[PDB]
RNA sequence: GCUUGUGCUGUCUUCGUCCA
């Protein structure tokens, strides 16, 4: 149930998650749930896209 | 993760046949569909399409001398005992001899240790099961004859008591349906029972 | 109408259907008209006004369906034809090394009797495949050495000494159909070595 | 197909004069097309049309 | 998954004394279940003293993580592995790592955490029944086999003892 | 009796868990000269039951997970025509398999496996990255999940115009590309497997 | 509830059994086909009174098949549950969905929705049970339940009980 | 020990034949082979055998 | 399988409310009606049986059959094994266990006294036989308990229920 | 290694055959 809520929240915000911290700053997840799930979900980083 | 698993001979055999290498091995007995009959070899197909083979020394009994063609026919199905399995080529060798097909019954390695198995109770139960397999069916015999009466020996003697000397009565014998006892009055309160053996009987109730 | 007065109970009144609501009493056989649980029957357990709860007959579990979808049918008489992928008494491969025979069939489930005797309840999708064995493969050999084909009646000698007619053959196991064993609609599994042909 | 024989027909589906014919034997071979079944699941040369 | 496991628990938040008893109970249960592993640890690592004390401390820390911090098994296994293993330097300055717990043991600790709450509820009910009995002098047998009781079978035995020997008070409160 | 039952149930639970862990712990097949975990390009073949009538159906899946160029062969697989068709199919510029997977319903699949392996070895059909050259690998594929996939309504909705054997080939290719997700796609049906 | 009923059975006999022991063979066939059977119309037939002295009459030869048809009338003890009846029972199995009891040969299933809430199911208990503060019902425990609904099968009867009313539950 | 049902229906084909006449099996060794004791219990539930 | 002595019952148009089985309303259906007919067509009353009467009858019939089958030469298990049919053996075993574990009267004379008290009584001359069987079977202790368990007895308030229950408890062996 | 396939229209009209 939490996965479907997370997917719907991401699709509301724009179907793209820029940063891991946005699971907390955008109120998408709670503190302990994020603390559990932070290192097991990842965002592919492309150096050509992020020069900064 | 670990590397992609690549199937071995046993896994390929289990995949393609759905028979494990445990339930299909040396010594087991299975029914096989005969397909070819020759003078020296026989080719059969098992239930899972594994092509079998039997040689001349494994088709016929040692005391037999008839040709293999006369003994078996194409399309017949028989019991055979596995002598070798080739798990890579899906081929097996079998034997139709009595020593292999029937004697090998205890195919499981049950731990029959005397301290860990109730040997005597098993023997008693098995003996009782054989004593129940010895049970048979039986019924009385009916014969149509004017001087025949379905009576016992003492009953026949009592029946002949009311009749004078020389009258004859016929009763079934205790030795079986193939025997007939004829009782005739020798003297007052003296009777002779004579057993008659029947040959070339058309039926048990027939004469 | 039904009322405490006898003189009122002997009167028939014609009433429009637009002002009638069905009354469902606890412990009545009812068959579902329409919905996801269509053609499910069972006994009413709880009547929460508009919503009615009943223990099913097929799934044997409580199902909550609205009262508008219920008809009082005292008998199920559900036909399972034109459903699933499996006729009754089909020899179905459950998985890689498991097989069985369909004993009872349902709209979205099946009852399978294993070769060893264990009964299973599975959805149709979970069944691995259906074994369409050839007629030559569907032949076995009794304890005497006499061939026994499908439809041949045989009777055991070991064990309980039961009797039945051959329904399916798998390896050394014979699936037999019998009149007196009502426990599994006559279907009991025995090895061919245990039987003698009649 | 029918229970009779078809080996007495020629390539054009017609029997030739001078041939012996018994009851039920096929003397004129004719076929009509039929929209094929789901046999396009794979039947290399044995799908009925 | 923790919510699904704890959905049947009437009350999960234990007091401090009950929580310490829970930790001790889980340590004892793991000691009982992992006897062969502890024997192998003691025999093959004889040079290191008091490894079983380190095992007890590690099990208590894992119970602390699971109960208070509510960490699930993969997170503990990945990011808290230093509490699940012990390291030492031998006489030859050899760095040796000993793995006290594995992932299956973490799942077993979760299972024991779930299991102990039924024991706690049964013990609380039995103590409440004893309070309603209101003995003038504390029964030495009851306290003796209530302090050491660690399975619900012994609690049931104490319940049978209490309802037999003090049946009159039970009848008065209420065969 | 209850205590021993509970203990034995715990032990059997952990044994079943370890067996299932051994089942699902598989990485995707690693093509040579490529880093582990890279999704390969897969070609799968199967005639089905192996009978006289049954034709061979092929499905090619690229590393992006898109099914490309399903084909049907209209000749006996023991003939030279099937070998020529397969050689033309594999050597086509638009198809570049990294591995060839084969699975089937009975022992006739061994003949197909041997035929494809002999054809690949004799013709020296090498992997086309379009230096060192490596022949394409031919393996048997465990079809635990494909047989349930071919009947699933999700597969039918995904590919309405395709037969069951095409869905079986797609299931085999998907299993080669990602075993874990193929096990996950079974949903309630994965408890009925032989664990 | 048990009753005495006058029942009848139609017995067909093959001509191969036309012997002096025809009456006794018909008696044993009737006993095997009646003792222990379950008919939804009648309930459960447990025993047949005077089983060795039942009149069988004269059998009628069926035209075109040779076999004789016998009309056998007998008195037997029959048990059948009724809707809205309270009877005793013994619990045979405990499950989260409810408990299964046995009333002779009949098995009665009671769902949790017909069980009072204070009898909370305890799966950790040895053996598992539906227990309350003052009540504990497990396998083999005497229970008094009221039959609410009866389900009739081809040769089987399924009953549903309830314990939510007074003078029910543990006894 | 075997009931009458167990005395008849326990055939070599059956999985319960392994422990049909077992004795002197210690409790300490049961946990090594959980399937054996589970099969014993399941046979008991069928009314075939009795574990003493 | 077995057919009742009551036949006919052809199609009509009227529908009645006294057709559904209901113990509380004392509507036992046509096949269990208060008036029955024997093989001779004579009038016959519905024969209810309490667990004591049923147990006595089944024990008597079973021991008579066992004696007859043995050439005229007590254990429940052997007596059940006398009967034929594995499913029949299981059914008779279950009934024997149920009757044994709930036998209110294991003596013939006590059962005879109970039957005479429940039949020859003036108040019980109006009582339905099903009510008599329920009272002798369930072993109720209170008038209110009997009324709650047996709703039919609520409408029959001219019955000395309490003293009959106390006599039944007295006759019941403690 | 290779195996054999399993059925039939309807409705009118006309002309005939053996009696009557």
């Amino acid at each position: 149930r939490k996965a479907a809520g997370l997917i719907q929240s991401i699709q509301r915000i724009g179907s793209n998650l820029v940063n891991r911290a946005h699971l907390i700053t955008e109120q998408l997840t709670s503190k302990t749930v994020f603390l559990n799930m932070a290192s097991f979900v990842y965002i592919v980083f492309d150096p050509d896209v992020e020069r900064n | 993760r670990r590397d992609f698993h690549i199937l071995n001979e046993a896994e390929i055999f289990q995949l393609l046949t759905r028979e494990t290498v445990d339930s299909f091995r040396k010594g087991m007995v299975i029914p096989v569909y005969v397909r070819k009959v020759e003078s020296s070899y026989m080719s059969v197909s098992t239930q899972s399409l594994i092509a079998g083979n039997i040689q001349r020394q494994d088709i016929l009994e040692p005391n037999d001398r008839r040709d293999p063609r006369e003994v078996y026919s194409v399309g017949q199905t028989v019991r055979a005992c596995i002598l070798d399995v080739d798990y890579y080529n899906f081929k097996c060798q079998l034997s139709l001899l009595r020593q292999f097909t029937e004697n090998q019954v205890a195919g499981l390695n049950v731990n029959r240790n005397p301290k860990f198995w109730d040997i005597e109770s098993e023997n008693r139960d098995r003996q009782e099961e054989i004593d129940k397999q010895r049970e048979e069916s039986r019924e009385s015999r009916v014969i149509k004859h004017p001087f025949f009466h379905n009576m016992k020996s003492k009953e026949a003697e009592d029946y002949l008591a009311a009749r004078p000397v020389g009258d004859v009565v016929i009763r079934p014998s205790s030795k079986g349906s193939n025997h007939i006892t004829i009782s005739w009055k020798v003297a007052p309160q003296l009777y002779q029972h004579i057993d008659v053996l029947e040959e070339n009987k058309d039926d048990a109730n027939a004469i | 109408l039904h009322s405490d007065d006898d003189t009122i109970n002997s009167e028939t009144v014609e009433i429009p259907t637009s002002d009638l609501r069905k009354i469902f009493n606890v412990g009545d056989h009812v068959r579902v008209i329409h919905g996801k649980h269509t053609d499910d029957t069972g006994l009413i357990v709880e009547v929460n006004g508009d919503k009615v709860e009943f223990i099913s007959n097929q799934t044997k579990r409580t199902v909550i369906v609205f009262s508008n979808y219920l008809i009082k049918s005292t008998d199920s008489t559900v036909s399972i034809n034109e459903s699933g992928r499996f006729e009754l008494h089909d020899l179905v491969q459950v998985n890689s090394d498991l097989v069985g025979i369909v004993i009872r069939a349902q709209k979205d489930s099946f009852d399978v009797l294993c070769s060893d005797g264990k009964l299973l309840s599975l959805p149709p999708v979970s069944i691995y495949s259906k074994l369409n064995l050839n007629p030559n493969q569907q032949i076995a050999i009794d304890s005497n050495g006499v061939e026994v084909k499908v439809g041949d009646t045989v009777r055991e000698f070991t064990g309980e000494r039961r009797q039945g007619t051959i329904l399916h053959v798998y390896r050394n196991f014979l699936f037999l159909r019998s009149r007196e064993i009502v426990e599994n609609q006559g279907v009991f599994v025995t090895s061919s070595n245990r039987v003698k042909t009649i | 197909l029918k229970h009779g024989t078809y080996e007495k027909l020629d390539e054009d589906g017609l029997i030739a004069p001078g041939v012996r014919v018994s009851g039920d034997d096929i003397i004129i071979g004719k076929t009509t097309p039929i929209p094929p079944d789901t046999e396009e699941l794979g039947q290399r040369t044995k799908y009925h049309t | 998954r923790f919510q699904a496991y704890r959905k049947s628990i009437k009350n999960y938040k234990l007091s401090d004394v009950d929580y310490s008893n829970e930790r001790d109970w889980i340590v004892e249960q793991l000691k009982l279940e992992k006897r062969d592993f502890l024997q192998h640890l003691t025999q093959a690592h004889s040079s290191v003293a008091h490894l079983e004390e380190k095992f007890e401390a590690s099990v208590k820390k894992i119970v602390d993580f699971i109960a208070i911090e509510s960490f699930e098994v993969p997170f503990i296994w990945n990011h808290r592995r230093d509490y699940a293993l012990h390291t030492y330097n031998d006489d030859s300055n050899n760095t040796i790592i000993v793995k006290l717990l594995n992932e299956d043991d973490l799942w077993r600790i979760v299972q024991l955490d779930l299991d102990y709450h039924s024991i706690h509820d049964k013990k609380a009910a039995l103590s409440s029944i004893y309070k309603q009995l209101d003995l003038d002098v504390v029964d030495p047998t009851y306290e003796e086999f209530f302090g050491s009781a660690r399975t619900l079978s012994e609690l049931q035995d104490i319940d049978d003892y209490l309802t037999f020997n003090y049946s009159s008070q039970v009848k008065n409160l209420t065969s | 009796k209850e205590s021993i039952r509970r203990d034995c149930e715990r032990v059997l639970y952990f044994q079943v868990k370890n067996s299932f862990t051994k089942k699902i712990d598989q990485a995707p097949y690693q093509p040579p000269t490529y880093a582990k975990g890279t999704i390969p390009r897969v070609l799968t073949l199967s005639f089905g039951e192996g009978n006289r009538g049954d034709a061979v159906l092929g499905v090619f899946m690229d590393d992006s997970g898109d099914v490309k160029s399903q084909i049907k062969f209209d000749e006996d697989f023991q003939s030279r025509d099937f070998s020529d068709s397969l050689t033309r199919y594999i050597k086509s510029n638009n198809i570049n398999p990294d591995i060839i997977g084969i699975s089937g319903f009975n022992i006739h699949t061994k003949k197909l496996f041997d035929k494809v392996n002999e054809l690949v070895n004799e013709e020296r059909l090498t992997i086309e990255y379009d230096s060192d050259k490596h022949l394409i690998r031919v393996i048997y594929v465990n079809d635990e999940t494909a047989r349930l996939y071919q009947h699933s309504s999700k597969s039918s909705a995904e590919y309405p115009n395709r037969p069951q054997l095409a869905k079986y080939c797609i299931g085999l290719a998907k299993y080669i590309q990602s075993p874990l997700l193929e096990y996950l796609a079974l949903d309630e049906s994965m408890y009925s497997l032989h664990i | 509830m048990f009753f005495l009923k006058d029942l009848s059975l139609i017995l067909t006999l093959h001509p191969s059994y036309f012997g002096p022991q025809m009456n006794q063979y018909l008696r044993e066939k009737l006993l095997t086909d009646v003792e222990g059977t379950c008919t939804g119309q009648f309930g459960y037939i447990v025993t047949v009174l005077d089983g060795m002295n039942i009149d069988v009459g004269k059998g009628r030869i069926i035209p075109g098949s040779g076999s004789a048809e016998f009309e056998v009338k007998y008195r037997a003890v029959v048990w059948k549950p009724f809707k809205g009846e309270v009877v005793d029972a013994i619990v045979s199995n405990v499950s989260p969905i409810g408990f299964f009891a046995d009333v002779g040969p009949l098995n009665v299933f009671v769902s949790t929705r017909l069980i009072p809430d204070n009898l909370v199911y305890n799966p950790s208990n040895s053996p598992p049970a539906y227990m309350s503060n003052d009540e504990l019902i497990t396998k083999g425990s005497k229970v008094r339940l009221k039959v609410v609904g009866t389900r009739t099968d081809v040769n089987e009867i399924y009953a549903i009980g309830s314990i939510k009313e007074d003078f029910l539950g543990a006894i | 020990e075997l009931t009458e049902r167990g005395k008849l229906q326990i055939e070599p084909e059956s999985p319960y034949f392994d422990f049909k006449y077992a004795k002197n099996r210690p409790i300490s060794a049961l946990t090594a082979t959980p399937d054996l004791y589970l099969r014993m219990i399941q046979a008991e539930n069928d009314g075939l055998v009795n574990i003493k | 399988v077995s057919t009742s002595t009551v036949g006919a019952r052809r199609r009509r148009a009227k529908q009645q409310v006294d057709d559904e089985e209901n113990a509380t309303l004392l509507r036992l259906g046509p096949e269990f009606a208060l008036k029955q007919y024997d093989h001779d067509g004579n009038e016959h009353d519905l024969i209810a049986l309490s667990l004591s009467e049923s147990r006595l009858l089944i024990r008597e019939a079973l021991k008579a059959r066992s004696r007859a089958r043995n050439g005229g030469v007590i254990d429940d298990d052997e007596l059940a094994k006398v009967t034929s049919g594995a499913v029949a053996n299981g059914v008779v075993k279950k009934t024997l266990d149920y009757l044994n574990t709930f036998a209110r009267f294991k003596d013939e004379e006590t059962c005879t006294a109970v039957d005479q008290l429940l039949h020859n009584s003036s108040d019980c001359s109006v009582l339905h036989p099903f009510e008599i069987a329920q009272l002798s079977s369930l072993g109720c202790e209170d008038v209110d308990e009997a009324i709650t368990l047996i709703p039919s007895l609520a409408a029959k308030k001219e019955v000395n229920l309490q003293r009959i229950l106390d006599e039944l408890n007295r006759l019941e062996d403690p």
